[PDB]
């Protein structure tokens, strides 16, 4: 929802950081299904697009 | 189009477990751009030209085995690209400037391309590809336009695969031409770039005049009346791999030519719209026998220079496109230096065209159309039967039962040479136990169609019967043995025959002089096997086994 304080989603732990160590270590491994998730995020603008970010924070908590 | 937007379900028929175990499977994916000759300005080059842009590859071994069953999900062709990329590679090269060099992304071989792909274990798609489930649905047009409406409604498109099935149901209605486009020479010469060849493949009656709708590039994609060709970049011997289908009617198809002409493309529109062919090939689609031009890789003919003995319909019929035409007319002109003579209308350039035409009616069978009109060339009979049993079953249960009829017309009547009608026996025995097989056991409705029906020979019965009683009798001899091994496989059908021609013989004869006569000789048939069975078994253990099968 905010794009000029983006890392405010990041002060509720759990988890916190290791979402984002989950977000690294595919990004070293899953490099394929990875950019897959990236560029198929990238065609639905209405409600069925899926945030990465609040998925992320979500499902690890 | 937007209309295959969202409803493309696709199914490209004629795939079985037979293509399933080559070792890895696989389906190869290439897309070219239509439009501008190039992505870039500075001139104005032709609306709606082609240069090839990349592959996308994914493998199929497994997926087509059908383990796991997932609808939605949309497996990612990583779509290898021509490298367009001279951004970085090039610009920091330090300490050792000596560098003139060129381009390929257009004189590219395709061999190299699509192997490199395959062993390539990584492509970094920079984010390119699509989108895909393959499914494998089993059964034909039937099933999945009631069952899988869901998986195949109407509009469903299909692909024809390069295959004569294993399940082969007569009326497997195929008119279905299939030509492919691999390679040919263009050399550099005067202006040191090999000529753009942009192939303009053509289909005319007998008399050079362009039909309609005859070239089916696209499969579940309609015909065209004229063929633009993709281009590469001045590759002296420029590779396709180009495929384009085509279907006539039968009999037109037996008089019409197809004339092949190449144009040479400028990089701008209006040079490229002003210059026309500067080499014009065509091939015949019959030949004089009345067969049709063999199948395999046929390296073409094309020639330079005149531009209207290219043109002149009436004329160029008689003209070279193909090898085997070419050095026949030379060798015809080889013995006689008259009426034909090699041309110095002949460039350094070539092509060759793989053709393998899986159609009903066409017969690339030179004995079988020997064997046809054999009136006209009786002569050969003998190295006809010989050759028969050498021949492919597809090509035979394309016309079996005409070439049945043809038989007995030999049979019947020839009468005079008892051996050539041993070598009739042996043929009819080839072809019941071709048909025999679970390969073409659907003809069997169509043997009984014509036997009950078209069965028109009565004296069969009698010299059939004689024949295979000498043989039975008479088989001690080794080589005479597998003959009648393959006969006693094969009994059942030819006493079908046999009986056929007895009852139309008696229907058209009222009643028998040679009843007597003709159960004799069922009875010293049946005394023949009999001494067969009391013959030193050493000989036919195996035979005589099948003999009581």
């Amino acid at each position: 929802i905010n794009h000029v304080n983006p890392a405010m989603d990041f002060t509720q732990t759990p988890p916190g950081m290791l979402a984002l160590d989950n977000m690294l270590y595919f990004a070293k491994h899953h490099q394929d299904a990875y950019i897959r998730i990236v560029l198929e995020n990238s065609s639905r603008e209405d409600k069925h697009e899926c945030p990465f970010g609040r998925s992320s924070i979500e499902l690890t908590k | 189009e937007i209309e295959k937007l969202n409803n493309l379900q696709a199914v490209f028929t004629d795939l079985s477990s037979m293509d399933l175990i080559r070792p890895r499977v696989s389906l190869v994916c290439q897309i070219v751009r239509v439009g501008h000759m190039e992505l870039k300005e500075g001139k104005k080059h032709t609306c709606g030209l082609r240069r090839p842009f990349g592959v996308a590859v994914m493998d199929i071994t497994d997926i087509i085995h059908g383990k796991v069953d997932d609808e939605e999900k949309q497996h990612f062709i990583p779509f290898q690209q021509i490298a367009m990329e001279t951004y970085i590679r090039q610009r920091q090269l330090i300490m050792s400037p000596l560098i003139t060099s060129h381009v390929i992304g257009e004189n590219e071989p395709l061999t190299s391309v699509l192997n490199k792909v395959i062993a390539a274990k990584e492509v970094n798609h920079k984010g390119q590809g699509l989108w895909v489930s393959l499914k494998l649905l089993p059964g034909d047009l039937t099933q999945v336009q009631k069952n899988f409406s869901h998986l195949v409604d109407r509009s469903t498109a299909i692909a024809r695969k390069m295959g004569f099935p294993e399940i082969i149901l007569p009326g497997d209605v195929r008119n279905d031409i299939y030509v492919t486009l691999i390679h040919g020479e263009f050399d550099k010469g005067k202006k040191k770039t090999p000529k753009n060849v942009e192939v303009t493949m053509s289909v005319h009656d007998e008399e050079g005049k362009l039909l309609e709708k005859a070239i089916h590039p696209g499969a579940g994609y309609e015909g065209i009346s004229e063929y633009k060709s993709v281009v590469y970049y001045q590759v002296k011997q420029p590779c396709w791999y180009e495929t384009v289908k085509v279907s006539i009617a039968i009999e037109e198809v037996t008089r019409c030519h197809i004339r092949f002409t190449f144009r040479h493309r400028s990089s701008q529109e209006t040079r490229d719209k002003s210059e026309r062919a500067f080499g014009v090939a065509f091939v015949k689609l019959m030949n004089p026998d009345g067969t049709t031009l063999q199948d395999g890789r046929h390296d073409l003919v094309v020639y330079k220079g005149d531009n209207k003995k290219m043109e002149d319909a009436k004329f160029y019929l008689t003209l070279p496109g193909t090898k085997m035409e070419m050095e026949e007319k030379e060798l015809q002109a080889s013995k006689n230096l008259v009426t034909f003579t090699p041309s110095k209308d002949s460039t350094k350039d070539s092509f060759q065209i793989a053709t393998l035409i899986c159609s009903t009616k066409l017969t690339q069978n030179v004995d079988l159309l020997g064997l046809l009109n054999w009136r006209s060339n009786s002569q050969n009979i003998k190295h006809n039967l010989k050759k028969l049993m050498e021949v492919d079953g597809g090509e035979i249960v394309k016309f079996l039962q005409d070439t049945l009829d043809a038989l007995f017309n030999i049979m019947m009547e020839m009468s005079d040479s008892e051996t050539y009608d041993f070598l009739v026996f042996d043929a009819l025995v080839f072809i019941i136990s071709l048909i025999g097989d679970i390969k073409f056991q659907h003809f069997n409705p169509v043997l009984e169609t014509y036997i009950y029906k078209h069965f028109s020979a009565t004296l069969a019965y009698v010299k059939l019967s004689k024949v295979l009683n000498f043989y039975v009798a008479n088989a001690d001899d080794s080589s005479k043995t597998e003959l009648l091994f393959a006969a006693l496989k094969a009994l059942k059908y030819l006493f079908r025959f046999i009986i056929q021609s007895r009852v139309l013989y008696l229907r058209f004869y009222g009643q028998s002089k040679d009843g007597d006569e003709f159960n004799n000789s069922i009875r010293q048939l049946f005394l023949a096997f009999n001494m067969l069975m009391d013959r030193p078994l050493e000989e036919a253990v195996k035979i005589k086994g099948a003999a009581l099968k």
